């Protein structure tokens, strides 16, 4: 079955999910790129607090997430800084 | 202002003596029989009829279509000043033939034609044509002078308020006049807070080129501001002219009309050295004056982001506080600036060891967050025997001098302060050794420079500045000198950037003074302007002046320095400030913080709204900045160099354009509910960037607007590249996906550039590492190609999507690249504006590649 916007906007093939286009116009397609202008990327942060940031802020080569997974791509290697 | 602190021309003794001479016969003739004529210039003697002075005229005919005319003494009792350092070559010369000859005239073509010089031997006269054509007259009212060296109240000794002027050579003023038949506009002559079209100065005072530091200038007056460019340009609906007065003392402008305009010149010192630019349009009159002075230094990317200053940051603390600011609202910044307390008690190179303890560590957290610091550094050296810098440039003997010998002390932010003499080339290369990363304990790569006060600014000095009488590097006296003062200190400071990085790394220096070449060496801002609405509207023709002039990297302090600005004037600011080339925000010691997250959130959005729309468009201030940097053209352009025909755009001062792409109208009056928008261009269209809605040329448009619009329109015809993907500095964009913005002509046809390199170092010049493409539209099919098959660059940077105005619905999306089958695009199309959207092509910038419509 297709992948449908949590907004209900559109309705695509999961092969447009995480493909480094937005779609969704909520940037629910987009959860693991810096696609969408409205995205979030979800810092799983293993061990402690999750945390959500800005779709613009992975792979910007700026550490944000405490466990690094932001950065998968940019050329900065983050540590794991959660404690 | 208090204007008593600043000389009008009838306290300028040379000035009065130059302006009290009064249209007429001419006693300067050319003697004939001393005529000599060489393949690269035209020399004859010219004499005085009452004095019996004997002057040389040296005349040549130049390549790209310019003369040049030199007068000096033919026997003078001491050398005349030359400007050094501003000319970036030799001019190559054009020959001149006599092609005429009688007993008061001789009549010169230049190389083959069409170009002809008339002499005229008495009165003396030149008259400069293209064919039948009369372009230009020198002399035309006989207000040559030229002040001989001698062995009349204050021709000598002369004293303004308290400061006494020895002057030991006495009265050695220059002075020519220039017709131009036809001509009804000029521009240029910065700096100054006026209009773009100069006005007439008949019956008031000359426009000043002087660089002086006027505290709380005012607006629409020729006093004279901090910096100088002596060149002028003329335009008209068939011609364009320039003069360029190759002279760094004091000078008058004198303007005024009869149609036709003319210009009368009044220097204090050096010789009459002027280069008449033929044109013929205002495209040939760039190029010729960048092949005299050189280009724009091609910015880093950074330095066309946003930048976030004020007098000043407390301490590290508070710039961090500052940038951590920026990003928890979500608000893009490149650079955070330190101003005159960053240091220890105004020493420069130094840092306040309570404030900015551990300089180093500042910087690396900035450079975790990919972002830039700019610190100050002044032209003026503590007295203090426990300050290095002093005590280095007093031992070496590096200080301006006096006519006793003894280094000038004068005062300024440190009090008691000494002023390297920045036209001694050891001097400049002492400074720029300064700037290494040994000698300047506590920079880093990151870290980049603001001169300012490099008029000189001298605070109990005349007029606020240097003595008259002030002796320089091989004996010039400060007067022979002035107006390259601060050029040298912006020179000698972006010459240090890229030494420290071994020759590496591309300068960014911002100047408060400035002299024609000053556009080699980096950024110019407008100086101390105030937070009121006419300070936002003069922004516009002050920053055209100097582009027009070559100085395209310019800007004002957004929201104003002097007072606090209500919040919809710093949000009308921002907007204005987003579309303009430098683009920072400023502040004085005394105003409240202006950060833009302490405004409410309806000024907070509208704010990071202007922002977001800057960082966009950084590939397309990127790409006019490089062809600025290639060719000399303007990057902020008055809408009559685009529109040349079109005499209503001649006097436009309240919209610009950018490139030939983006015509820019930002709303600039408190309550304004609309704006009246000029769209020229006789079949041209014009498309609004946020509806898409189309209108078509010639038309005033009243355009309604909100609290977050900035009128802007892309013109039909044109392709501008854009980063959607907006990041919190430019460093964290720079490998990102382009989107395309096809703006259709009538004729279903646009075009457009983009340069793309590493962002910051000469390896686009030294090892061609960078990317020149061309995007062209017609018929259907967008193509990229190479437009510079030189440059070769590894980049991850893609097409991800192509916005199309102006287009029908298509049934089918097909692209085409070189190692790849062929590819179906998806699309999306609005009818009611007829933008089609392509998603996701895919392809590399660096590949050629064509997509099909249909
Ligand atoms: C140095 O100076 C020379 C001499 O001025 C200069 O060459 C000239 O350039 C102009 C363009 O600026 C040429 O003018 C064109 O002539 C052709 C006919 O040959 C016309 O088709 C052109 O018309 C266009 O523009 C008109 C409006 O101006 C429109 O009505 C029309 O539809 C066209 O769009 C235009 O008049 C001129 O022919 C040459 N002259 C010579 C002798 O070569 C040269 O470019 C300058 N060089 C530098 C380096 O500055
Ligand atoms: O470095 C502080 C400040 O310096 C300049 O402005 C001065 C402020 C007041 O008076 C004198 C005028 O005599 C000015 O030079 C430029 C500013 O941008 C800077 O913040
Ligand atoms: O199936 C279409 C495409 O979708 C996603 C990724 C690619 O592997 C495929 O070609
Ligand atoms: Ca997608
Ligand atoms: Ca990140």
């Amino acid at each position: 079955k297709p992948f449908t916007c949590l907004d209900g906007t559109a309705t695509i093939p999961f092969d447009q999910v995480n493909d480094d286009y937005c779609d969704c116009k909520d940037g629910s397609d987009e959860p693991g790129t810096a696609a969408c202008p409205n995205g979030s990327f979800h810092c799983t942060n293993t061990g402690y607090k999750p945390l959500y940031i800005l779709s613009s802020r992975v792979n910007d080569g700026v550490c944000d997430c405490c466990d690094g997974t932001d950065e998968y791509n940019s050329g900065t290697v983050c540590e794991n800084t959660c404690r | 202002v208090d204007r008593s602190n600043f000389k009008t021309c009838d306290e300028s003794s040379f000035c009065k003596r130059q302006r009290s001479i009064r249209p007429g016969l001419s006693p300067y003739r050319a003697l004939l029989d001393t005529l000599q004529l060489g393949p690269d210039a035209l020399t004859v003697h010219l004499i005085h009829e009452v004095t019996k002075v004997l002057l040389v005229l040296e005349l040549q005919g130049l390549q790209k279509n310019m003369t040049r005319i030199r007068i000096d003494e033919l026997e003078p009792r001491r050398p005349r000043y030359r400007v050094p350092d501003v000319l970036v070559a030799d001019p190559p010369t054009a020959r001149l033939s006599v092609s005429g000859r009688d007993d008061n005239s001789v009549e010169l073509t230049v190389a083959e034609g069409p170009y002809k010089i008339i002499l005229t031997a008495q009165p003396f006269r030149l008259d400069l044509l293209e064919d039948r054509s009369l372009l230009l007259s020198v002399n035309a009212r006989g207000l040559m002078a030229f002040e001989h060296q001698r062995a009349e109240p204050g021709a000598w000794e002369e004293t303004f308020k308290t400061h006494s002027d020895s002057k030991p050579y006495g009265p050695t003023s220059v002075g020519l006049d220039f017709s131009l038949p036809g001509m009804e506009h000029v521009y240029g002559i910065p700096e100054h807070a006026d209009s773009l079209r100069l006005k007439v100065t008949e019956g008031g005072e000359p426009y000043r080129l002087y660089n002086l530091d006027v505290f709380q200038y005012e607006l629409n007056n020729p006093m004279a501001l901090y910096g100088s460019v002596p060149v002028l340009l003329a335009h008209s609906f068939h011609r364009d002219l320039g003069i360029f007065w190759l002279n760094a003392a004091e000078t008058w402008v004198d303007i005024s009309s009869n149609p036709q305009t003319d210009i009368r010149w009044m220097s204090e010192s050096g010789i009459i050295d002027v280069f008449l630019m033929l044109g013929p349009s205002v495209f040939d009159v760039f190029r010729q004056y960048a092949s005299l002075t050189g280009t724009q230094a091609l910015p880093p990317l950074f330095s066309l982001g946003y930048h976030q200053s004020r007098w000043n940051y407390r301490d590290e603390a508070d710039v961090l506080e500052v940038d951590q600011g920026f990003d928890d609202h979500n608000m893009p910044c490149d650079v955070i600036w330190l101003d005159i307390e960053h240091a220890d008690g105004k020493r420069y190179f130094t840092w306040d060891p309570t404030r900015f303890p551990q300089p180093l560590n500042m910087l690396e957290h900035l450079a975790s967050k990919r972002r830039k610091l700019v610190a100050i550094v002044d032209p003026h050296i503590k007295v203090d025997s426990g300050y290095r810098v002093h005590e280095e440039l007093r031992n070496h003997g590096l200080y301006v001098k006096t006519r006793d010998g003894s280094d000038y002390e004068g005062w300024c932010w440190p009090g008691s302060a000494s002023y390297p003499d920045f036209t001694n080339p050891r001097m400049r290369a002492w400074w720029s050794n300064m700037f290494s990363f040994d000698n300047y304990e506590g920079s880093a790569p990151n870290l980049y420079v603001w001169n300012d006060m490099n008029e000189p600014s001298v605070f109990n000095g005349p007029e606020v500045t240097m003595l008259k009488d002030a002796v320089h590097y091989g004996g010039w006296e400060h007067r022979d000198i002035h107006n390259i003062y601060g050029l040298y200190v912006h020179m000698a400071t972006a010459d240090g950037l890229i030494q420290r990085s071994g020759g590496i790394e591309r300068p960014f220096v911002l100047s408060r003074a400035f002299f024609s070449g000053s556009q080699r060496f980096g950024a110019v801002w407008t100086g101390d302007n105030t937070a009121e609405w006419d300070h936002l509207k003069i922004s516009i023709p002050m920053c055209l002046s100097l582009a027009l002039v070559g100085l395209s990297f310019c800007g004002a302090d957004v929201g104003g320095f002097f007072k606090n600005p209500e919040p919809e004037l710093l949000v009308r600011w921002y907007q204005m400030g987003a579309y303009q080339p430098f683009f920072r925000a400023h502040a004085h010691l005394d105003t409240g913080r202006r950060e833009p997250w302490l405004l409410a959130s309806q000024y907070q959005d509208a704010i990071r709204d202007a922002l977001f729309q800057r960082y966009s468009l950084l590939p397309f201030w990127y790409t006019l900045f490089y062809q600025a940097h290639k060719e000399g053209f303007p990057v902020m352009r008055p809408l009559w160099v685009q529109y040349p025909e079109d005499m209503s755009t001649f006097s436009i001062e309240d919209q610009f354009m950018l490139g030939d792409a983006l015509l820019i109208h930002p709303v600039s009056d408190a309550g304004a509910h609309g704006v009246q928008v000029y769209l020229p261009g006789q079949e041209e269209v014009w498309y609004d960037i946020q509806s898409y809605q189309k209108h078509h040329g010639p038309q005033t448009l009243y355009l309604p607007v909100t609290l977050s619009s900035i009128p802007v329109f892309q013109r039909g015809g044109t392709i501008v590249p854009r980063w959607m993907r907006v990041r919190r500095s430019s460093d964290c964009m720079k490998d990102d996906p382009i989107t395309l913005f096809v703006a259709l002509s009538p004729q279903g046809t646009a075009q457009g550039e983009l340069f793309l390199d590493d962002g910051h170092t000469f390896n686009y010049q030294t090892r061609h590492e960078f990317l020149l493409r061309r995007f062209s539209f017609s018929g259907s099919t967008l193509v990229s190609s190479s437009a510079d098959p030189k440059g070769h660059l590894e980049t991850p940077i893609w097409i991800e999507r192509v916005v199309i105005m102006g287009a029908g619905k298509p049934a089918a999306v097909v692209l085409q690249t070189k190692g790849s089958p062929e590819s179906r695009l998806s699309f999306q199309h609005d009818p009611e504006t007829s933008v089609l959207i392509l998603r996701k092509p895919g392809v590399s910038v660096a590949s050629d590649w064509s997509i099909h419509l249909r």
